[PDB]
Order: C-alpha cells, then sequence, then structure tokens
C-alpha cells in the first residue's frame, strides 16, 4: 500500500526557516518524481516544484524559486521541502504528491502539513458566559465567547460533552494576531435556567483549563 | 572512449 | 532419432516478411496448442516494415496464417513541457516471440523513441518495445522499459552512465514460470548490455495508451558498470532461466554476453538480484560465444545442465590452418553447493561457415526413455549449405558425441534454417514431444513430428 | 680405316664441308693426282699440302655489345649481342650473366579510420601514409600506393539520426562541423604518384559515429576482394596497412542495426567509390577474411594505438601471416614492418628463347647461386636484389640452310632485357670467290676452276 | 502558465443524482488532465488521471471526459461520501496550475435563521472590553448578510464573523457575528441591534438589546 507520511505541525516565526519531511512508506521514494503543493482557504492549490530523487534535479514555479528548496535522500526514503524567509503568506498547509503510473501524473498525497508563520506569544484564552436578555419562547440559545488566545487548538464542550446536541461552535478567527471562536448552545425553555448549562474551554499551550457556568442575567 | 571520441 | 523428415508440415508468411525468424508454442486456456510466429520485416498497413506476428493453429497441411494485430501507428505526447514520440518505422516486431499461459509477448527491438524539449532532445535511439496480447480476451499491453525523458547534455555532463538510450529492449526474451517477463538489451549502458524483469500481471495492470511514459513498480532492471572487460559486451544478446543454486524458491538468470571483454565473449549465471552467481568465459576470441544460451537436464540427475553457442568458432585442422564451423559447450551441474566446471562435452561442426551452434533448442524426452534430448542449428550447414539441424539424445554420461538424427533443409539457399527453433510440446497429442523450424530466408516455418 | 671426308663424292670444296665439320680442302695444285683433296686437316698437311692452301672454317662468336652489369639506363643481361657464325652440322657455344638490378613491385593500399576518436590521432595517421610512401619510395622505384577510409555502418544506433541537421554534419549538437558519416569509402587508386598521395592524405579530415567499434573490417574485406578498383597487380607483393584506435565490428555484430543477412566475401563498390553494401549485409568473420586475403595474395598489417595493439596481436593470431605495428607519433614501427616484408621476397630468372629458327637448336647450363653448373637447366631461382647468375648456352645448326643469316632472343622472365644472337652460315670457301668462269684446263664444255678442279 | 477555470464553484446537489464539474484551459492541454477529491477536513485522494482512467480503487460511478482544452468531472448516482470539494489539475506545461474548486453540497428546503444577541457579559465588562455577539443558526442557503447598529447607526469596524460548515444532521448553516467596541464607547449608548438579511424574506430580522434595561 503506498502512502506518503509527512511531517508534524509547524508553528514558526516570520524570517526564520523551516523544513517539511515527507516519508515513503510500501515503497522507495526514488520510484517516481515527487512533487510538493500548497494550499490556502482564499487562494486555493499552488504547485511548488518537483524533486527526482534518484538524481536530485529540481524544477520550481518561478513564485517558488528562492523562497523554496526541495530535496530527497534516498538512505531514508524521504523528501524535503524548505522554506525560507518565511512570511505571512507561507501560512499554509503543504502536501506532497506523486503519481500511480503516468510520470507526469499526480494521485497519491500526503496527509498535510501545517505550517503557520507568527509573532505571536503563547497566551490563555479569556472565556465569558452568554446568557439571554430580558419572559421566553418555546426554545433558548446559549453561548460561550473565547478571546484572545494563540495558538491554535482550543477544545470546547458543553456540560463536559454530556450536551452535544443542538450546538454551534464556531471556527476560530484571527484578529491582531490572536485567535477568537465562539459557541452557541440551544435547549427548551423548561430545561434552562432550571438545569445547569457550563462551558468548558481547554488550551493545552498555556495549561489552562475553565469552565464557566451559564447565569441569568439579573437586575 | 567509451563512445566514438578521444580518449 | 525419432523426429519423420518425411511428413513434414509448412506455414508460409509473406515475401520478405522474414516469417519465422523467432516462434514459440502458445497455448490456449482450453489447451489447444498453436505456433506464435515473428516475421520483424512484414509491411505495415501504410507499405511501410513495422514487422508483425502470426497466431498459427495446428494443421497437418499448414499453409497462411492469421495477423495477430498491434498498434502500429506513432504517438506524440506534449506533456510536463516536454515531446514524447514514438516511431514504429522499422521497429522489428517479432524479432522475438514468447508465450506464457494465455499471454504472447512479442517484441520490437529497434522501436525508435525521442524527447524533444525547446532547442534540445533526448537523441531519436531504439530503446525498443515489447507488445504484449492475451488473444482469449483482447486485451492489448506495452512494455518499454529503457524510455527516458533525460535530455543529451545531462547524459554528457555525467559521462554517460546509466544510459539506456540503445537498450533494444525484447532483443532476447525470457518468461519465468511465476509470471515475470525477462528482457534482453544488449545496447543497455552505452551497449554494456543489461537485463529488465517485470510481473506480467503488473505489466497489463500499469498499462494504458497514449501514456508513453509510466512506472511498472515491481520491475527490476541490471546495472550499469565502468569495468572495462563488460564494455561493448552486448550482455543480454540472449537470455534464459533455469536453478542452478537448489533453491526452489528462488529463479535463476542465464545470459549471455558474446563480446564480453575483448570479444573474448561469456555467459553469466545469476540471481533474481542480478548478482554474479558464475560466469563461463569464451575459448577463442570473435567465436560469439553466448549467441545461443540453453538450459535442460540431459543426463537425468533432476539438476539443470546448461548449453552456450558459439558459432563462428574456429577449428584448429592440418598445417595451423583454422576452419571456421561453430562450437556448442556443453556444462552438466553437479550436487551441492558446487560452481559449474568444465564442458563436460564439446560438440564441433563440421561444414565451413555452418555457424553449428546457432541455435539450441531442448526437446524434452523425445525417444521417451527418461533422458532429455536436444537440437543444435547449423544453419548454413549440410554439404550444399543450405541448413542442418542436429538431433542429440541425452544419457547417464551427459550427451552423445554422435547425432541421432539429422533434418536437412527442405528449403532453398539462403533461407537460415535452422536459425530458430522450439521443442518440448506435443502439438498433435500423440503423447511425443515435437519440434518446429524456422527459416527466416525461406518466409517459412517446418514442424517435425516425433512418431513411436 | 678411312675417314668420311674422302669416301662420300666430294666434288668440290662446298660438299666437302657439308659431310662434317672436321673435314678440310686443299686448293694446292701442286698435290698428287692420288691424294684426296677432301680429308683431315692433319692428313692434308702430311701429304705436302701448302699450310696457305688449307681451306678449313672454325665457327666463332664474337661479342657485339658488352656493356657491364650496373649497380646501385640499367643493365640486366650481358652481353647484350653476340655474333655467332656456324658452318654446316657445327655447333658453338656462348656466355650470358643476369642480374636482378631492378627494385621488386610492391603495393601498398592504406586503410584510415576517420571517425571522431581519430580526431587526436590524425596527424599521426597522415604523418604515417606520407612516411610509408615517400621512404618506402626509397626502397622501391617500383611502388605503387593508395588509400581509402572508413568509419562504421551508416544506420541508427551507429549513426545519429537526429535532430536532421545531424546526417550532414554528425558534429551538429557540439556546435562544430565534421563531415557526414559513412561505411567505406574508396579514395585513390594504387598509383605511383607519391606527391599527389601524400597531398590528398593531408586533406582528409574526421567524420563521427555513436559507438567505439568501427567498421574497418568492411574496409578489409572490400579492399582485398575489389581487384579493379584498388588496382593490385599481379606479379607484385602485396601490402593492406589498417589503422584504428579501438575495437572493430565483428561477425554477428550487425544484428543491432537490425543487419543479418552473413557477409558474402563479393566485392560491393563500383561507380561512387562507397561500399554499397554496408548497412544491408553483416560485418566479415576471421574466416572469410582469411579466405579472402589468401586467395587474393594479400598481407594485412594492423597499424593499431597502443591501447588496442594486445586485441590486434590476438585477432592475429586467428588470421596467419598477419602482422601487428603500433600506430603513433613515431613510424618506426610499422615502416619495420613493410622494409622485412620486402627483405623476404625473392625472384627468379627462367631464360625463354623466341624466334628460334627451325635448323637451330639450343642446350643450356645454369650456375646459380650455389655456384655448381646445373647441367641441361635455364633458370634459376631464390635471388635478391644484386644477385647475378649465369648461364652457358650451346647452340647446334642442322646442316646449311640457304636463309644464311637469321636471328633469335634470349630473354629472361619479367626482364626487359635480352641477348640478340645474331647467326650467319658459313658454307663456302674463300677460293670459290676465284672462281675464273672460263674452264682453261677442262676444255670439255664444263666452265670454271675454283680451289683446283673442274665440275 | 495555463490559467484552469473550473465551474461551478459549488453545486446543491441530492443523493442519486448525476452531476458533472466542467473544467477549462486557457490553450489546448491533449488529455493531460488529473481530477482529485478533498474531503471536508481530509487530504486529497487521486481520482482520474490523463483525462479518463480512473485511479486505482476508485468507483465506477466516477468518470471523465473531454479534449482539446474542455473537460468535465461526472458522478452518476451521488453517494453521501461524493458531497466534497473537486479539483482538476493540468501537467501539459510546467508549471504545474490548478483549478478553483467545485463543492458539492447537500441540498435542502430554504429555512430562514434564528438569531440571538447577547450584550457582553460581566466579566468582560469588569476587564475594560465589550464584546456584543450574534448568532444567525440552521438558515439554508449558506448566503447572508448581517448588520450591526448602534443607537440607529451602521457600525462596520471591530465586527469579525464565522461560518460553520454544513450541518451533518440537518444540512443547514449557521454563522456567528462578534462585534468588539471599548467599555468606554459601549457604555455611551443604549440600543445595540443585529439585522440579518436572507432570502427567506425580504425585509430583516432584526434582534435588540437596550442596555441595562431588566
Ligand atoms: C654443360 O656442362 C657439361 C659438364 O661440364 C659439359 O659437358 C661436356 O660436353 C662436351 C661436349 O660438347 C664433352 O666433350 C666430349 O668429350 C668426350 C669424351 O669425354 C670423356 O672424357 C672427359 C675427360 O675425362 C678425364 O677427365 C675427367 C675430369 O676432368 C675425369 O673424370 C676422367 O676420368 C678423365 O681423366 C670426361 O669428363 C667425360 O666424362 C663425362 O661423359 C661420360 C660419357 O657418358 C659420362 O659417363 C661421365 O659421367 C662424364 O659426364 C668423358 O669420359 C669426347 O669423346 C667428345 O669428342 C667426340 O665428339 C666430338 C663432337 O661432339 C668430336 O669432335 C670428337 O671427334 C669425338 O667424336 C667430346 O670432346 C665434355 O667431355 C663434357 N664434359 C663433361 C664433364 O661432361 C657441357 O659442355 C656443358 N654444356 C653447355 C651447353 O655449356
Ligand atoms: C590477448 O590474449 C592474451 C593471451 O591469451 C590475453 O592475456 C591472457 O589473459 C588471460 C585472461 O583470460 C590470463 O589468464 C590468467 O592467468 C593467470 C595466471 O597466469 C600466469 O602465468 C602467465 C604465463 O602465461 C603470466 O603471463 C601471467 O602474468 C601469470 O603470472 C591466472 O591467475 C588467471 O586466473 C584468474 O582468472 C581466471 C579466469 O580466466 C579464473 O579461473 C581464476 O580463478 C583466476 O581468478 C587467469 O587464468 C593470462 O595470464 C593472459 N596471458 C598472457 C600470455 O598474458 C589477453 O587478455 C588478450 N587481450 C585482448 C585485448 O583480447
Ligand atoms: C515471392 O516472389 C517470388 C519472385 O521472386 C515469386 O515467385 C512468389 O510468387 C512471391 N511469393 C508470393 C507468396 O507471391
Ligand atoms: C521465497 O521465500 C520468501 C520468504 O522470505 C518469500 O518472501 C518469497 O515470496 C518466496 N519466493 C517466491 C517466488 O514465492
Ligand atoms: C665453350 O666451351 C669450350 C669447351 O672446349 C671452351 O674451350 C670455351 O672456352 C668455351 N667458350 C666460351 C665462349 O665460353
Ligand atoms: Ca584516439
Ligand atoms: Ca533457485
Ligand atoms: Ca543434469
Ligand atoms: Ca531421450
Ligand atoms: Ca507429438
Ligand atoms: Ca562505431
Ligand atoms: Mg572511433
Amino acid at each position: 500500500e503506498v502512502q506518503l507520511q509527512q511531517s508534524g505541525a509547524e508553528l514558526v516565526k516570520p524570517g526564520a526557516s523551516v523544513k517539511l519531511s515527507c516519508t515513503a512508506s510500501g515503497f522507495n521514494i526514488k520510484d517516481t518524481y515527487v512533487h510538493w503543493v500548497k494550499q490556502r482557504p482564499e487562494q486555493g492549490l499552488e504547485w511548488i516544484g518537483r524533486i527526482d530523487p534518484a538524481n536530485g534535479y529540481t524544477k520550481y514555479d518561478p513564485k517558488f524559486q528562492g523562497k523554496a528548496t526541495i530535496t530527497a535522500d534516498t538512505s531514508s526514503n524521504t523528501a524535503y521541502l524548505q522554506l525560507s524567509s518565511l512570511t505571512s503568506e507561507d501560512t499554509a498547509v503543504y502536501y506532497c504528491v506523486r503519481p500511480l503510473y503516468d510520470y507526469y501524473a499526480m494521485d497519491y498525497w500526503g496527509q498535510g502539513t501545517s505550517v503557520t508563520v507568527s509573532s505571536a506569544k503563547t497566551t490563555a484564552p479569556s472565556v465569558y458566559p452568554l446568557a439571554p436578555v430580558c419572559t421566553t419562547g418555546s426554545s433558548v440559545t446559549l453561548g460561550c465567547l473565547v478571546k484572545g488566545y494563540f495558538p491554535e487548538p482550543v477544545t470546547l464542550t458543553w456540560n463536559s460533552g454530556s450536551l452535544s446536541s443542538g450546538v454551534h461552535t464556531f471556527p476560530a478567527v484571527l484578529q491582531s494576531d490572536l485567535y477568537t471562536l465562539s459557541s452557541s448552545v440551544t435547549v427548551t425553555s423548561s430545561t434552562w435556567p432550571s438545569q445547569s448549562i457550563t462551558c468548558n474551554v481547554a488550551h493545552p499551550a498555556s495549561s489552562t483549563k475553565v469552565d464557566k457556568k451559564i447565569e441569568p442575567r439579573g437586575p | 572512449x567509451r563512445g566514438d571520441w578521444p580518449c | 532419432l525419432n523426429l519423420d523428415p518425411v511428413q513434414l508440415t509448412f506455414y508460409a508468411g509473406p515475401n520478405g516478411s522474414q516469417f519465422g525468424f523467432s516462434l514459440d508454442f502458445h497455448k490456449d486456456s482450453h489447451g489447444r496448442v498453436a505456433i506464435v510466429v515473428g516475421a520483424p520485416r512484414t509491411l505495415g498497413p501504410s507499405q511501410e516494415e513495422t514487422g508483425g506476428v502470426f497466431l498459427c493453429p495446428w494443421r497437418a497441411e499448414g499453409g497462411q496464417c492469421p495477423s495477430l494485430l498491434f498498434d502500429l501507428r506513432d504517438e506524440t505526447r506534449n506533456v510536463g513541457s516536454q515531446t514524447l514520440q514514438t516511431f514504429k518505422a522499422r521497429q522489428g516486431l517479432g524479432a522475438s516471440v514468447v508465450s506464457w499461459s494465455d499471454v504472447i509477448v512479442a517484441c520490437a527491438p529497434w522501436q525508435h523513441w525521442n524527447v524533444l524539449e525547446k532547442t534540445e532532445e533526448a537523441e531519436k535511439t531504439p530503446v525498443g518495445s515489447c507488445f504484449l496480447a492475451q488473444p482469449e480476451s483482447g486485451r492489448r499491453a506495452e512494455y518499454s522499459p529503457c524510455r527516458g525523458n533525460t535530455l543529451s547534455r545531462i547524459y554528457v555532463e555525467n559521462d554517460f552512465s546509466w544510459d539506456k538510450r540503445y537498450c533494444e529492449a525484447g532483443f532476447s526474451s525470457v518468461v519465468t514460470q511465476a509470471g515475470e517477463l525477462v528482457l534482453g538489451a544488449p545496447g543497455g549502458y552505452y551497449f554494456l548490455g543489461l537485463l529488465a524483469q517485470a510481473p506480467v500481471a503488473d505489466i497489463f495492470s500499469s498499462y494504458r495508451p497514449g501514456i508513453l511514459l509510466w512506472h511498472v513498480s515491481s520491475q527490476s532492471l541490471s546495472f550499469d558498470s565502468s569495468n572495462p572487460e563488460y564494455f561493448d559486451g552486448y550482455w543480454g544478446y540472449s537470455v534464459a532461466v533455469g536453478e542452478f543454486d537448489g533453491d526452489l524458491n528462488t529463479t535463476e538468470y542465464v545470459v549471455g554476453a558474446p563480446t564480453w571483454s575483448w570479444t573474448l565473449g561469456a555467459v553469466e549465471i545469476l540471481d533474481s538480484y542480478y548478482q554474479r552467481l558464475h560466469r563461463l568465459r569464451g575459448e577463442q576470441m570473435a567465436s560469439y560465444f553466448g549467441h545461443s544460451v540453453a538450459v535442460t537436464d540431459v543426463n537425468g540427475d533432476g539438476r539443470h545442465d546448461l548449453l552456450v553457442g558459439a558459432p563462428l568458432y574456429m577449428e584448429s585442422r592440418a598445417d595451423r590452418k583454422l576452419a571456421e564451423v561453430g562450437r556448442v559447450y556443453l556444462f552438466l551441474q553437479p550436487r551441492g553447493p558446487h560452481a559449474l566446471g568444465a564442458p563436460s562435452l564439446l560438440l564441433t561442426g563440421t561444414q565451413l561457415y555452418g555457424r553449428f551452434g546457432s541455435a539450441i533448442a531442448p526437446l524434452g524426452d523425445l525417444d521417451r526413455d527418461g533422458y532429455n534430448d536436444i537440437a543444435v542449428a547449423a544453419p548454413y550447414g549440410g554439404p550444399s549449405g543450405r541448413g542442418q539441424v542436429l538431433v542429440f539424445l541425452g544419457q547417464s554420461e551427459g550427451l552423445r558425441s554422435r547425432p541421432s538424427q539429422v533434418l536437412d533443409s527442405p528449403f532453398p539457399t539462403g533461407s537460415a534454417f535452422g536459425f530458430s527453433l522450439r521443442g518440448a510440446v506435443d502439438i498433435d497429442d500423440n503423447g511425443y514431444p515435437d519440434l518446429i523450424v524456422g527459416a527466416y530466408g525461406a518466409n517459412q516455418v517446418a514442424v517435425y513430428r516425433a512418431q513411436p | 680405316g678411312p675417314n668420311i671426308c674422302t669416301t662420300r663424292g666430294v666434288s668440290s670444296c662446298q660438299q666437302c664441308l657439308a659431310v662434317s665439320p672436321m673435314c678440310a680442302w686443299c686448293s694446292d695444285e701442286a698435290l698428287p693426282l692420288g691424294s684426296p683433296r677432301c680429308d683431315l686437316k692433319e692428313n692434308l698437311l702430311k701429304d705436302n699440302c701448302a699450310p696457305e692452301s688449307i681451306e678449313f672454317p672454325v665457327s666463332e662468336a664474337r661479342v657485339l655489345e658488352d656493356r657491364p652489369l650496373s649497380d646501385k639506363q640499367v643493365t640486366q643481361v650481358s652481353p647484350q649481342r653476340i655474333a655467332l657464325r656456324l658452318r654446316p652440322d657445327d655447333s658453338k657455344n656462348f656466355s650470358i650473366q643476369v642480374r636482378q638490378v631492378e627494385d621488386y613491385p610492391v603495393d601498398i593500399y592504406y586503410l584510415m579510420d576517420l571517425s571522431y576518436s581519430m580526431k587526436d590521432d590524425l596527424w599521426s595517421i597522415q604523418n604515417l601514409g606520407t612516411k610509408l610512401a615517400t621512404q618506402m619510395r626509397k626502397l622501391t622505384s617500383n611502388l605503387r600506393i593508395g588509400f581509402g577510409a572508413f568509419v562504421d555502418k551508416p544506420v541508427s544506433p551507429y549513426m545519429y539520426i537526429s535532430p536532421p541537421e545531424a546526417l550532414e554534419n554528425p558534429c551538429y549538437d557540439m556546435k562544430t562541423t565534421c563531415l557526414p558519416m559513412f561505411g567505406y569509402k574508396h579514395v585513390l587508386t594504387l598509383t605511383d604518384q607519391v606527391t599527389r598521395f601524400n597531398e590528398e592524405v593531408k586533406k582528409q579530415s574526421v567524420s563521427r559515429n555513436r559507438d567505439a567499434p568501427e567498421g574497418g573490417f568492411d574496409a578489409i574485406m572490400q579492399a582485398t576482394v575489389c581487384d579493379e578498383k584498388i588496382g593490385w597487380r599481379n606479379d607484385a607483393s602485396h601490402l593492406l596497412v589498417f589503422t584504428t584506435d579501438a575495437k572493430t565490428h565483428i561477425a554477428l555484430d550487425g544484428r543491432l542495426a537490425g543487419i543479418v543477412q552473413p557477409n558474402d566475401g563479393q566485392c560491393h563498390v563500383g561507380s561512387d567509390n562507397h561500399y554499397s553494401a554496408s548497412t544491408t549485409m553483416d560485418y566479415p568473420s576471421l574466416g572469410l577474411m582469411t579466405e579472402k586475403l589468401s586467395q587474393k595474395n594479400i598481407n594485412l598489417i594492423f597499424a593499431v594505438t597502443e591501447n588496442v595493439v594486445n586485441l590486434y596481436q590476438n585477432y592475429s593470431e586467428l588470421i596467419p601471416g598477419t602482422t601487428v605495428g603500433v600506430l603513433s607519433m613515431d613510424s618506426s614501427n610499422v615502416l619495420q614492418l613493410i622494409v622485412d616484408a620486402y627483405g623476404k621476397i625473392r625472384s627468379k630468372v627462367e631464360l625463354e628463347v623466341r624466334d628460334l629458327p627451325e635448323e637451330l637448336s639450343l642446350s643450356f647450363n645454369a650456375t646459380c647461386l650455389n655456384n655448381e653448373v646445373i647441367p641441361g637447366l635455364k633458370s634459376c631461382m631464390g635471388l635478391k636484389i644484386g644477385d647475378t647468375v649465369s648461364f652457358s648456352i650451346e647452340a647446334k645448326v642442322r646442316g646449311c640452310p640457304q636463309e644464311k643469316e637469321k636471328s633469335f632472343t634470349i630473354k629472361p622472365v619479367g626482364f626487359k632485357d635480352s641477348l640478340i644472337v645474331q647467326v650467319t652460315f658459313d658454307c663456302d670457301c674463300a677460293c670459290q670467290a676465284q672462281a675464273e668462269p672460263n674452264s682453261h684446263r677442262c676444255n670439255n664444255g664444263n666452265g670454271t676452276f675454283e680451289c683446283g678442279v673442274c665440275r | 502558465d495555463i490559467l484552469m477555470t473550473q465551474s461551478p464553484s459549488s453545486m446543491s446537489v441530492s443523493l442519486g443524482d448525476t452531476v458533472s464539474i466542467t473544467c477549462h484551459a486557457s490553450q489546448g492541454i491533449s488529455s493531460n488532465i488529473g481530477w482529485l477529491q478533498q474531503k471536508p477536513g481530509k487530504s486529497f485522494m487521486g481520482l482520474i488521471y490523463y483525462g479518463t482512467n480512473l485511479v486505482d480503487g476508485v468507483p465506477s460511478r466516477f468518470s471523465g471526459s473531454g479534449s482539446g482544452a474542455d473537460y468535465s468531472l461526472t458522478i452518476s448516482s451521488l453517494d453521501s461520501e461524493d458531497f466534497a470539494d473537486y479539483y482538476c489539475v493540468q501537467y501539459a506545461q510546467l508549471p504545474y496550475t490548478f483549478g478553483g474548486g467545485t463543492k458539492l453540497e447537500i441540498k435542502r428546503a430554504d429555512a430562514a435563521p434564528t438569531v440571538s444577541i447577547f450584550p457582553p457579559s460581566s466579566e468582560q465588562l469588569t476587564s475594560g472590553g465589550a464584546s456584543v455577539v450574534c448568532f444567525l443558526n440552521n438558515f439554508y442557503p449558506k448566503d447572508i448578510n448581517v448588520k450591526w447598529k448602534i443607537d440607529g447607526s451602521e457600525r462596520q469596524n471591530g465586527v469579525l464573523n464565522s461560518w460553520t460548515d454544513q450541518d451533518s444532521k440537518d444540512s443547514t448553516y449557521s454563522m456567528s457575528s462578534t462585534l468588539t467596541l471599548t467599555k468606554d464607547e459601549y457604555e455611551r449608548h443604549n440600543s445595540y441591534t443585529c439585522e440579518a438579511t436572507h432570502k427567506t424574506s425580504t425585509s430583516p430580522i432584526v434582534k435588540s438589546f437596550n442596555r441595562n434595561e431588566c
């Protein structure tokens, strides 16, 4: 079974360099061309270049000439991508690719490696409970706001995972080098506030685990 | 050399 | 001793087509034996020489055979900012033909190939190619392991290392019983020579039309060398498989390098990793020792014996005079982990320029006495020079010096009667193995049947 | 008892000479009636016949032209002219010397490897060719010399077949120019015009092909079998000098170019001086080469560079008679092989007679280099330049012919020199000139009175 | 470079449908085209190589077609697994170039959002910040516009928006919109408003609160 096994997520500083790896499994890296591809949400997929590990000869898109250096080592069945002079634009997911049969094709892909270029320090999230405003309807929505943390990820759950249904946890968004994330949960008006609903945020990077009970707003 | 050329 | 020379069967191809340059027995899934014939100068549909292959069904009367169709159109692919080109003109399709199970492999050793990139090129050179066909389904695949996309310059810059541009893959060929196709490419590595191996199943499953450069992950190629002894040695001019290490799990390859070490010639026995197990050196320069190789057990001890042919060997005669007659060398395999020693027997032709040992065919047990037998070709032998095939029965002592039977060419001068040979197969189903002899000069094949 | 002179009619001085060479005639008028006029010279002197009256012609051979044998016009036969004077039934002997002065005829055909690997060896083969021409001319004035060139069979994969420009200029992808590839090209037929040969040799430039082993054996075969084209002389020593710096293609190599037809050993050159079977016929085998070299009587010399000497030394042992010499900046090695060959040449002097009259017949005694007179022999063998043999010829006339003056030629086979022997037949007596028509003493209507006798 | 234009960018389709995704090259590329699939939150998998050839293991329901500069991927009878992103890539010339992509989305009935406005928590206000959060939940189709007003005036800066992918249960979309301003300015105004505009209504859904009103 052909399988390309890439190195883990990188969190790197602007100006520095990073070197991603891609190791063959169930085949030898010199068997074909090995390519590197860049992916970003807005800009989509960009081809960085290729190497023929049998002899080291390479090809690059002029856009990545000088920044990207592809290399390979048959002794360890691994290909590499090195990105120097890291900028914000280099924040992307990076894939290595090779063909099945056709020399020039792009058929087998690695699981991808996430590279994040940032100047930010590690910062624990501020967690805030969001309760409704001033009688009620039939259903009620509660919220939980998680602000000013770095880096990703956080793991937010409701009642320690006891309340999974009727939940909407939104993907994190960046502002001024720190991430913000929110999450809503909806239940019946008979459920809350009669029964207790707590927000559970965890941020491994800062070693923080925080619980916030949603309380109704008083006079 | 191997081919037709000087050594 | 018992091949019937009276009751012959003649199959014929078109004029100038060299019908019978190569041949083999082919057996369909039902068990019905046919004869596949290569005809490397057959005209294509546009009156240009491409070569062709014919699949003959067994008939007592013989006659004309149906053509086994292959794609004879050239191909161009503009991919990866390059231009890939195939050239099938004068490719010699059918210069070799081998059958395995329900698959026929017919090769065109001189199929040319080029790659263009702007003002540069790889050079238009004979990489060779083989066409694989499965008649009972219609499936077609190809295998062309020496094609590259490296430009002329880079070879110069690397002192012509790993240069596969002139391979002529399929110049010789054999299939193992497991289904590994082995091809001789005597032009490989700048005329040093190479072997290319790949499972037949994997060749079929990785091939699609129009791709031209594709990967066969299971394939194994031999190696390039800077050893002057191997230069211009044509390693892979002939090829064969057998059992020479005593381990039935592994397969051993026999390779002929007839101009090895400054035209001394050599035959090598290798493992499936292309590690040398033994080397047999030629006796006399320019004799083309390694032109032919045959593997079979002739002394009935269960161990395969080796037969090498040197068809230009000059024998000593009265008053220091040499006479080109040809020679075949028999090497019996000893027991245990022991090397192949000197020749147990030397068979030498009698007719001048006869090219004795130009082809050596294992016949199986022809007379059904327990010992396997062989046939040796002298394509310009006999008093007339028309050609001659000689049968030699096996015995405990190895082989007999005196032939049990001599078949004389029924075709006219120039036929090359005996240039191709095949046996060890019962075509008429009478319990005795038969022999097919090609005469490419005459555009015909002759079948001889073994009688009680 | 009596002799043949007295007892055979003999009515006259002339009839007397016709009987036998030993007879003499007495004209002395003082001789008595009893004494016979036709007798032996011993008998006549014993019968008071005056010595001045005796007629007794003796046969002689005078040397007319007697120029000496030459050293180092050219005189090889000596003497050149002799005058024989014979009487009825008589014979006479004379001498002749023959010497081999002229140089031995030698043919040297030069095969030039003009492939790309010879780019650096070009000066050397040019130097070798011109030294062979010049120095062997000093050795023999009857030298003839010619040359041709070879590369290899102009077919893929030997030939570069891309891009299209590469066919006219094989050196195209090196951004330089060389000549188109060719199999074998005959350039200059065996000539004695040495200056011209040298000039043509110096004009030669290299071409290019792909593989190290070249097609020089095609050239060797065609240079052997193409009699008319190369112009080998019949009575002449034949040397084929072959140059190269690499391996050579041999029979069964041609299958890599799709060529499977065996070499037929026939000449295929003709009008355009190219080997026309180059692309359709395989390289020759060592045996076929040996057969034709032997048949056409040609000695092959491998003039190869040091890196392949051993290879060609080994081929040399499989083609008996072949020798090997080292091609290099210095030409001494190869020249020596030719000088050595010339040293081994030997010749013969075989006398033949032309325009011998019916009445004459000759016999010979040969004195050869063994200094022994082998009688009834007219030829010597095993001569080098400067050697001299010698014959002794005897000529007998049958009776007296009325032709009276004839000439024949003793000539050695192959020599332009000869001996003209002018033969005269002296059948009369000096006293016959004084005929005196008036009878005087006969007076019966007889007429004439010569040497003291009537009719 | 060769521009690969892929169409459409997204389609709303159902199970059992047969769809096609077209891809146009800026010049002829002789079938030298590949088709890729990327399932939500997963990596890439090759589908077709050289125009029409399926990669080993790819289901028969996928097929490629086209020539010259115009090519198409066709899924016949959609599986639940086929709702993903799909891309074309050419390799006629270096540099290799990709299409923009096509997103297969689950089709369903239109649904209005449930808007819920939330004033800043006491914790945040004591820390000196003020964020007003608004959830627009379980709507279809995915296109929605949110507008913030403070005392009637439209507020543009300091808004951060986030959208979930299509829900696994009810195939709907949700959006969150957070308005952050200084606590100082927050306490200088009474009315805060969150207006949702969505195709399910010509007039917008408005949720509001007046600061300190309980
Ligand atoms: C080629 O070379 C040969 C060899 O030199 C040479 O041969 C001579 O030929 C002439 C003819 O022109 C011969 O002349 C005749 O001789 C007759 C008698 O000869 C006898 O005596 C010879 C001398 O004997 C003494 O000396 C020798 C050694 O010096 C010694 O051995 C003796 O014991 C003895 O002491 C003797 O050599 C000769 O022997 C040869 O002949 C016999 C006969 O068959 C043979 O058996 C021997 O083995 C040996 O070869 C012999 O014993 C003589 O009678 C004769 O005269 C008659 O004829 C002439 C006319 O023809 C009349 O005018 C006359 O009246 C007589 O009737 C004549 O004189 C000469 O003897 C030969 N010499 C030899 C050695 O053979 C040729 O001339 C050469 N040819 C050319 C073209 O150059
Ligand atoms: C032209 O032809 C010549 C003569 O045939 C070739 O030279 C011979 O090359 C062979 C190689 O096949 C040499 O054979 C070797 O001999 C060695 C012992 O020989 C000794 O004695 C000779 C006296 O004749 C000396 O000249 C020599 O220097 C030695 O002292 C062995 O040790 C070798 O054995 C090894 O190889 C063989 C395989 O052949 C193995 O079986 C052995 O186990 C071992 O590994 C070998 O047998 C021979 O010495 C050479 N002869 C001469 C006279 O020099 C040229 O090669 C050939 N040239 C070209 C260009 O074609
Ligand atoms: C082949 O050509 C020959 C003439 O050389 C002719 O006799 C024969 O008919 C041709 N073969 C066929 C099958 O027509
Ligand atoms: C030989 O044995 C080895 C055991 O390591 C096995 O892997 C291999 O498949 C065997 N060879 C064949 C031809 O089955
Ligand atoms: C010829 O032979 C005779 C034999 O008596 C000899 O005397 C004479 O000298 C010879 N003559 C010549 C010209 O050699
Ligand atoms: Ca050289
Ligand atoms: Ca084995
Ligand atoms: Ca055996
Ligand atoms: Ca038997
Ligand atoms: Ca039978
Ligand atoms: Ca060559
Ligand atoms: Mg050369």
